[PDB]
């Protein structure tokens, strides 16, 4: 992929805004990359609830390296557009502009995409409870005496 | 709580703890005999292991 | 994260609203800044009631120390965009301003991923009533004679 | 907290309101206080009602002391948000003004908050009705010739 | 088709949007046709979910070869409308434009159209779970004591 590190998003996200593209002869300003990466840390590690959320192998950016611009985002190609549209969501607001009906509706198809295989994943179904029996049938379990499910 | 005391007094600052065996020696055990039991249960039949075992 | 203080979420808060960031070329006085900072403390104290609302983490500047500002939050990764999402909007009458519709929506969705894990963990079923019999299948009850719940 | 004054609330709430404040260059004028806290002093009555109302701590100031600014609320660290966001919809009609929507929401929202727990303190249920019997799996309650409910 | 890169297939895409053409005075710099395959690059890898989502053909590029436009995209004939339609719906926020209604019926109806086949071929029937009997006139499976269906 051509969009590999945390500014990659940002210009990405940026350029969709119309604030900083070559279509529009601009460029980005410094301040302007280190707030978008600020927001950007932020809302991956919302998304992110240490496990409970959304996974996206997002790494985030540990204290002690100093510049985040300029790091892998580790994410996988299918994880991009979603990301770098809903970072143009929310970094429209800090010039008083509103992301377009497109880049919303990119935006929420995006982080539907990226949830879908985590939620096959977590649709398991519980165990037999603790006081079903395994019938007859399983004439195995009920000649090694196990009778009942164990549960949990 | 006190009527479960089986000490005169309780541990205090610098008090020197004694050593009882100073020597190596072959012990001999005596015991009021309900102070020792054994408890044992079938390996349970539902394990990962003993999975195909009859 | 880089915001790691109080004084950097309003910072952040005053950013998203656009009011003041390091890119601008008018800022606003430490007193507005203290206010602000006081602002935020209200808001967690309402959120956090007494141990009971919402539990962040989050950690209350004590008079003893003077500056408020410059404590650290105690937030984790994951509070700290539904937190100063929630203070930029707390904050944005004090400048004749109101917060945009997805500074709100973030704002809102961010509150409940904070409060999603608390309420799992509050989702708890009670015991069985005191005149309920446990049975005569449960074998440890029947050896105790244990032949009602305790309940409670 | 900081805000530990009727004053501070006073100023709290035409911050809010956006008559006094640093974000706009104005100052607090001496007659707005007092009728301010005047307000405060008839809305801290009208919701504690004698008692049985919204329960806060609230200090109800009497005719001794001369400057009624001043003195400590008494509030918890919780009331406050709640406390001055209503203090400043109320007072916002003096300067032929309208609180926005977020200080009519939060005001809501505080005000609700503030009831919550004691109105979880007050559901409480009756006891059995004086014509009732205890039963006769009661053991003691029959023996001791409690054979119907005291009530009341 | 006259459209066998990606390249080509973004041209269209402006041509449809009317930002560039051949017949045009004025024409895109190369820099805004890399953005352009950028986010073709990453829609295409969005929606082909690493082989579980819309399956076109669709060459991804490799970083190795340095220009991603020149690559021949691999699409049937019938996909490069679909693609290309999308594409310019994608990428008409850079240039503070709106896809025209036709344009976003088009992609519509191309995403739709391109699922088509597959979704044809994933709609299929689980086997026969393990509890189902065989029957017994089944003949060779009574008598080579197959009487359970396998399942899974």
């Amino acid at each position: 992929m051509q969009i590999k590190t945390k500014g990659d998003l940002v210009r990405a996200a940026l350029r969709k805004l119309g604030v900083a593209s070559d279509a529009t002869l601009t460029d980005v300003e410094p301040q302007s990359m280190q707030d978008a990466v600020d927001d950007l840390e932020a809302m991956m590690a919302e998304w992110y609830q240490d496990g409970k959320g959304i996974i996206t192998g997002y790494v985030f950016s540990d204290d002690e390296n100093p510049p985040a611009e300029g790091d892998d985002h580790g994410l996988r190609s299918s994880a991009v557009s979603a990301v770098f549209h809903n970072l143009a969501c929310r970094i429209a607001p800090d010039y008083a502009l509103e992301a377009t009906a497109k880049i919303i509706a990119t935006a929420k198809y995006g982080k539907e995409l990226l949830y879908k295989q985590t939620a096959i994943s977590r649709a398991k179904r519980a165990p037999y409870p603790s006081r079903m029996p395994t019938g007859s049938g399983n004439s195995f379990a009920n000649l090694n005496e196990w009778h009942y499910f164990p549960g949990e | 709580q006190r009527a479960y005391a089986n000490v005169n007094t309780s541990l205090a600052d610098a008090m020197a703890v004694n050593i009882l065996n100073v020597k190596d020696a072959r012990t001999n055990v005596f015991w009021a005999d309900d102070a020792i039991r054994i408890v044992s249960q079938p390996i349970p039949a539902n394990h990962e292991l003993f999975a195909g075992m009859k």
